[PDB]
């Protein structure tokens, strides 16, 4: 057992009743003491190291070629003048386990932590060394952490892409059903995570040119998905993760359903395929009112209306659906339905439910598209519109696949730096630069979309641990006015980040005019409603930053309509899973699930107490489960108010709550306009 | 007053081999001694034979004469362990590490080794001499059955036990603690329905009783001991596993209620080391807040 | 060629009394008639009367006689179901639906009854008339179990899968259905046992064990459809019963390798919706002509 | 039960001691008495049955419309003047339950067995009134039948494709993989049956540029491939049949294999794609010669020499690839492959035997390509180049895959009618039509290769039956003297029509100049070999027909110098699996599996005996299982040597022999010339 994963057990060891959380800083020092500068590869000078990185295919040239050496070395010296020291054992070794550069033997260590933000900066600046010094201040204060795929492979020349959040469309036929697997593959292989909404699909016993019960439905689809995402693996490094989306109403929905189920047999249960289910206010109503609810054969609806049944709104088409004799329906019990779906999430925390009218009723870009379905992740929430892939040597008619832009904001290290407006802008302006630095030749409609939306997501974590630290209890009023101050501020700055950068370069998103922005419509609640904090303790949190006010979001509004906005998307809070240990943050903006979390890595046992944990905060860092799930809808609620995109929420049940409770939570959660829920973990 | 309590006992402790991956294992097996290897599969193999009478014969034939249905019960269902269950997870752990000329060659050695052979005459000509209706018949093979259970398994569960205690082949030990967690109830709930017909008998039939099971005892420890040595001096280990298996013998012994016959030993550390939700239907009144 | 595959259906399909919640039950059962309650009650103690001669006798008896490690493993299993698992989800249901003072009385009712009694003793004489290494008496006996489990206990399942594809009684009848699957594997493997018995005899022996076979069938078919109108005639459902049991004996007789006795007849839409060659090495000049 | 299906099953009651074979005849009197006259849909004249074939549908009007009603009304009467009965029950059973058009419901026939044969041949015709007129009297004399394909979708609306079985080319490269399964499904789709040669992949633990050990190798294409195949199964009517090829150089050969063994585990088990070994004459001569051998990795092959390792000779390049540092490679034993090859014959009829060598040493299109795989019954061997399909907005370089129009002669009918050369030329301008009227527009190189090089596959049925019906045992000397000598004549009028064609229209198929056909090389055992009869038995079947002579293919060998050929392959020997019911005949050039065959139909059972089987000829009707299989093999290298392309080789085995008897046959079947061997049968 090495020094460092003793001195990090040593934290359990209670002395005087207290768990030894300083010891956990001794233990970083270990790991670099004893490990991590002996295996770091030292060069005499910086040149040597880039050169070096270049000649050996670690670095891109284009990136470096961009900047001379004196400013690559001026940004390189601004990030190493923080000396900055990982609070946390775990902080350091997952960067030096997951991120760092290493050698092609990985036997050594190439990139320190300097090092790599130094790269990620000077990537994100294209050539600007002012922005590229901003860049390296904003992450060696870990106020802003770009993505797992940002992070790992900005700069890098072997690497994946820099987006790993992609959604296509799949529409009713073998071609478009082949190509949506094609390009499934080809986005496995760069590294990404493929959701694909199959509610266009014809469901099972349907006809193929007037020949009756001849397709297998949105089974068949999804175990030829599940078997491309098993072969496209990472080149066989990462298990491949897809997730497939149905909506309720569509007819396949049990079966569907029934892929998740443990009893299903080899022929129906898909196991590497995510899925998630989109639940319009249509069902909801059928449910609470009790009445039978029918399930649509999508091909019918597409015969005898034209359109697609998830392409049209269910609340004003059910009634005409089921009058309708040509439109083919079976009878549900939607209440039955909903019990399954709490049933599923309790075994298996499947699948994820979206709440189509809860997306729709504050999207933006209604015009472009509604929102059909989520990412695997279920927190993209963008405009889509399907692909018509035609045969071979045919002109294909592309449409728009998403693929947003992830990066978050540390709350605490945001906001004790007072510079939310500084840090997120800068944080959209690389994230506009990695979307414009995306290029993916094997999706069209993905790349068709990226040129054209030019959607971004940021997002915020370590919510639960500034709370904490600050002695807020996480589902304190006091902390829901909090974030809905800070999450204000955010979407203010966002926008006005995405005005000012569509006035310089004069030039919006497609189908800009349209949306809520261009009519001004989404500033409405923003030129009514005062989101300054309610309550003393928060305003002496946000003491030092100017907190927009209703003249400053008409201010905004007016920008906005005189100027456009460059992003359709801007914000969408994805789970940060390992990149918060980096950052030592708590994941996303949810409540902790542990206070310390037991971790096996080899055949060693390493301790991660949450950050900042001491006996002060070990009240205040309440742990998930143990939290009432409806306070947390309405934090997250809260925070949806001011996010245009979803929220990846996760729900964290006790074993011994039944699918009523889980039920209750989904229905609330509905209630108070959550858009997705992402995971149902039973303790 | 404690067949239900048995009952639940067994059945959450229900198992298979299969849910243990046993791929782990092929680098430490790799890196053992010839030597090392071939005592593995020996004691394994004896093991095995032990579980397939266990199973086949023992257990079937004490549910036959054992009244009540929920004893049978209990029987029945330890009896499927063995034959099932234990017996089988042996052979995913011989199937795993070794090749089939090797699988077949133990099991050859099963047949014609001669304390492995005694052993089971000994044991299985117990099980087969119960008379219906006779009591003492049927408490003399329960004794046998315990010390099958309690004492004979352990010079076979040492090897795999030393090992797992020094992290090699943690997968096939997870295995052989699984069972030798079941053997342990399996030993004292056998043991509790033999004190039942003991304490039946009179002053001088339990002198008699007591008589048979220390002979008995002494005489399967005497055989045990030259199978130990014939296992276990290519290895160095035979002391070691002799200390081992006079300390349960006393722990079989207790089972049946009776005084420890061995002195007390200090047993090697390394060894020491070794050892749907619930569902309601939803409220009109949860659909609104 | 088939008890490894039979191994694997049956350990997958384990199965715990507990995992169904019953007392949801009482919602519907306090919804039917008298008769219809008495119907239940009645069916429900013929079979659980049954399924105890089954584990107590012929499970056990045939695992004691059938030669091999692996069939006696599967037959164990088989019995630990019987006796563990199917005798207590009987007893759970039961205890939820019917006072003690009521189970008892339907229990005596039972016991006394002449077309339930014909049928249990006519099984079991067989079970008792098998002889130490005679294959004929052990094939006659894996007819009579081959029939209890794929025909006889039929007239009584009918009944709960008739509520259950109504809707009514879904706890209780869950767990019949899961009695029922393990019914069917048990006759389906016996059946496969009771052919390689078949296979190894001369054509006029075969001749004679299909005479048997037919014959046995006949009086126990002529029983059912006497117990039948002695049950279900109250709640007028004999002629659907009638059906079943015709369907449900060719199933018997098609697990026992011999052809369908019976005309095929649809079923009751209610009952329905609940419901290696020798490996020989090259020796080289096979390369030259 | 109905009174026709007692007739039959009274054929089996003996009278007498003997079979009653002609209450066979009775029953097909009862099965047209009592079932077909009343279900067959009559009209007042010929017109009002095909306009209302047309409006409602059933019939495509453009082929219908080349010819004037009186045209078609001649047609139709010269089918029905020939009087044509089914001599069997089960032929007309077959032709009305498989052939037959029927309604929508499928409650009346709407198409008799001349009605059926009148629009194929008008179809055939395309236009020409005296030509449809000669098909007509072709096909109800059941001197030629087309395939299941053509026979039952030519005509149709609701066609499908004429082309009965499809071969594609995978490259290496997951662009590729994703095409390859793409035109599976829409070759599925369209009914036939789909071959991939998965020789090209990189074997499992191939570097991904740069990263080592990340390939899953061919079994990753092969679940993704099976797949597919279950889910374009022919809109659920027929299951979605695929076929895999591997050089047995592969070194995923084992896993390959490891596919088809009973003891596979769910991960690799591939259960609807049947698989195929290609097998150089380096791996039997290594095998002999008890050498041990080494399977290779591909990617290694094509990094160090820019070719594939199936694109280039093994018996040249074997050494080479051992002897080369930067090929990788692993040893085998190829007696123990060969064994497993045996084994798995024996237990599953797994891998189709494709004798590379064999195929190439004979092949007249080597220049093009060799041919490294076979179809799905292993009969076509024709030369195929790999596609490139890039990526998308880049331009895809189509290659050549394989596609070839079957058809067979009846044997007996032709004999009989001493028509050979009239029923060949007239077949290969069926096939020619076939080909020329077939379009796919979903696979490309399928599409390229059927318009360049015009491969037709004409087979052969009855071959059996004639014999036993003339007294000659299928296992005598007379029998492979008659169908040496039958064969001859079939490639002297295929290759004779072929130039006609060439002539005709003055064109032959794309890079014929490079043939051996163009350079009289494939004449040259035809100008100095005579192959008429040398029993005197035999030369009295031939009597009435013109044998050519070394004389006549002189002359057809210039005549082909000076007018070249229209078709790359003509003549291919297909199983005939269903069809050869109707023609009353045996299944291919394959003896009898059984003298009567009881199928159960329903719920009741029926006895087919072979066409021509009584008393007289019982024991010339011998069983395939009861007969040496090294005859067998020296008659199917006596029509091979005649045959281009492949012939559907079933191995007929008895349980008593091991898997060294199946050895020994596959190594004689080797050192006779046999191409492929199609399945080991056994009883
Ligand atoms: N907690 C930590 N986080 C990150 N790096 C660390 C940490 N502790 C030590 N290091 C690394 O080890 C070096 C030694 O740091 P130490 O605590 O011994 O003193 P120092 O004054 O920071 O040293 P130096 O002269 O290297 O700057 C640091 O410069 C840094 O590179
Ligand atoms: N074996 C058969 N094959 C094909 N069609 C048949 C067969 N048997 C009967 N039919 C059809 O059923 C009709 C019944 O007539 P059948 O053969 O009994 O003789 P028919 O009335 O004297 O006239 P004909 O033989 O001249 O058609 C036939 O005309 C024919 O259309
Ligand atoms: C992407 C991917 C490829 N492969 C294998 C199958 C293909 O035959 C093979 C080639 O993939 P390619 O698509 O050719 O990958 P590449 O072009 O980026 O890499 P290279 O330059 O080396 O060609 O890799 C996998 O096994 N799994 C995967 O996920
Ligand atoms: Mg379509
Ligand atoms: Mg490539
Ligand atoms: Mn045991
Ligand atoms: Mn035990
Ligand atoms: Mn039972
Ligand atoms: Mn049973």
């Amino acid at each position: 057992v090495p020094k460092w994963i003793q001195l990090n057990n040593e934290i359990m060891i209670q002395k005087d009743g207290k768990f030894q959380f300083d010891k956990d800083k001794e233990a970083v020092h270990s790991y670099f003491v004893d490990y991590i500068n002996q295996n770091t590869v030292f060069f005499h000078n910086l040149k040597e190291k880039l050169d070096y990185l270049v000649e050996n295919q670690y670095y891109e040239e284009e990136f470096l070629s961009l900047y001379s050496f004196e400013d690559i070395k001026e940004v390189f010296k601004t990030a190493y003048a923080k000396k900055f020291r990982f609070p946390s054992f775990m902080s350091a070794f997952k960067f030096y386990n997951d991120y760092a550069l290493k050698t092609n033997d990985k036997k050594k260590i190439l990139e320190r932590y300097e090092d790599r933000i130094s790269i990620v900066a000077l990537f994100f600046a294209n050539g600007d060394t002012e922005k590229a010094k901003e860049y390296v201040n904003l992450m060696i204060n870990q106020e802003y952490q770009p993505s797992t795929p940002t992070f790992l492979n900005a700069g890098r020349k072997r690497r994946g892409e820099l987006v790993s959040c992609f959604l296509l469309e799949v529409n009713d036929s073998l071609n478009d059903i082949s190509r949506a697997i094609d390009i499934s593959m080809q986005l496995s292989k760069l590294g990404g995570g493929v959701s694909l909404n199959l509610s266009k699909l014809r469901a099972k016993g349907e006809a193929i040119k007037d020949v009756e019960n001849a397709t297998k439905g949105v089974v068949g689809v999804m175990k030829l998905l599940d078997n491309a995402f098993r072969y496209a693996d990472q080149m066989g490094q990462r298990q491949g993760s897809g997730a497939a989306y149905l909506n309720i109403f569509h007819r396949d929905i049990n079966d569907f359903l029934d892929t998740k189920k443990i009893s299903a047999d080899e022929d129906v249960r898909v196991k590497t395929l995510s899925i998630g289910v989109v639940i319009p206010d249509k069902f909801v109503e059928l449910a609470r009112e009790d009445k039978a609810a029918y399930v649509f054969y999508p091909h019918t609806i597409y015969k005898e209306y034209g359109q697609h049944m998830d392409e049209m709104d269910m609340n004003e088409m059910y009634d005409k659906f089921v009058d309708n004799p040509r439109v083919k329906k079976e009878k549900i019990n939607p209440r039955k339905l909903l019990e399954k779906l709490a049933m599923l999430r309790s075994e298996s925390g499947y699948p994820y439910i979206m709440f189509q009218d809860n997306v729709n009723k504050v999207h933006a870009n209604n015009h472009i598209s509604k929102v059909k379905f989520s990412n695997l992740c279920s927190e993209v929430l963008q405009a889509s519109q399907v692909s018509s892939y035609t045969d071979y040597d045919e002109e294909d008619e592309i449409g728009l696949d998403i693929s947003c832009n992830l990066g978050s904001l540390n709350i605490l290290n945001v906001m004790e730096h007072k510079s939310i407006e500084k840090t997120v802008k800068l944080a959209t302006d690389s994230l506009t630069h990695v979307s414009e630095t995306t290029d993916i030749r094997n999706a069209p409609a993905v790349r068709r979309a990226n040129k054209a939306m030019k959607s971004i997501g940021l997002g915020a974590m370590n919510l639960h641990g500034y709370l904490a630290q600050n002695g807020i209890a996480y589902e304190s009023p006091e902390a829901r006015d909090f974030a809905n101050t800070f999450f204000m501020m955010v979407n203010f700055y966002s926008i006005q980040r995405s005005a000012e950068i569509a006035k310089e370069k004069g030039e919006t998103f497609d189908q800009y005019e349209g949306s809520t922005y261009a009519t001004g419509e989404y500033f409405d609640k923003y030129v009514s409603t005062d989101f300054s904090p309610k309550y003393e303790k928060i305003a002496n949190l946000f003491e030092g930053m100017h907190i927009p006010t209703t003249e400053d979001w008409k201010k905004l509004k007016a920008f906005v309509a005189e100027h456009g906005m460059y992003h359709s998307y801007r914000l969408c809070i994805a789970p940060t899973g390992s990149i918060s240990y980096v950052q030592s943050s708590t994941a996303s903006v949810m409540p902790i699930m542990e206070r310390i979390e037991e971790r096996t890595y080899g055949n060693s046992k390493t301790y991660y107490p949450m950050p900042g944990l001491a006996s002060n905060n070990w009240f205040f860092y309440k742990e998930a489960y143990d939290m009432d799930m409806f306070k947390v809808v309405d934090m997250i609620a809260t925070i949806q108010q001011h996010i245009d995109q979803g929220i990846s929420f996760t729900l964290f049940l006790k074993d011994t709550m039944t699918t009523r409770d889980l039920n209750r939570i989904d229905l609330y959660a509905h209630h108070r306009g959550i858009k997705t829920i992402y995971y149902a973990r039973t303790k | 007053d404690f067949t239900q309590m048995f009952y639940n006992q067994n059945v959450k402790q229900f198992w298979l081999p299969e849910e243990i991956a046993l791929n782990g294992d092929l680098l430490t097996w790799k890196y053992l001694g010839k030597n090392e290897q071939d005592t593995y599969m020996k004691v394994l193999a004896g093991l095995t034979l032990l579980d397939t009478e266990q199973g086949n014969t023992g257990m079937p034939i004490v549910a036959e004469h054992v009244d009540g249905h929920q004893r049978k019960a209990v029987l029945n269902f330890m009896a499927m362990m063995e034959n099932a269950v234990h017996a089988k997870s042996y052979s995913n752990i011989f199937m795993t590490l070794a090749p089939t000329e090797t699988i077949n060659e133990v099991f050859e050695w099963v047949k014609q080794n001669k304390y492995l052979q005694k052993k089971a005459q000994m044991i299985v000509g117990l099980y087969k001499a119960i008379q219906k209706d006779d009591e003492i018949s049927l408490f003399k093979a329960m004794v046998a059955s315990v010390y099958l259970e309690s004492f004979l398994f352990y010079s076979g569960f040492y090897y795999p036990l030393y090992f797992y205690g020094q992290g090699k082949l943690m997968q096939s030990g997870e295995i052989i603690n699984l069972i030798l967690r079941d053997e342990a109830i399996h030993g004292v709930y056998v043991g509790l329905l033999a004190q039942e017909i003991y304490n039946k008998q009179t002053e001088e039939k339990k002198a008699e009783l007591r008589e048979f099971a220390i002979d008995l005892l002494n005489q399967l420890y005497e055989n045990e001991l030259e199978y130990t040595e014939d296992l276990y001096d290519q290895v160095g280990l035979s002391h070691d596993v002799k200390k081992f298996i006079r300390y349960n013998a006393n722990k079989a012994l207790m089972n049946l209620g009776f005084d420890p016959y061995f002195e007390e030993e200090d047993i090697n550390p390394i060894v020491l080391n070794g050892l749907k939700a619930t569902v309601e239907p939803l409220k009109d009144d949860d659909f609104y807040f």
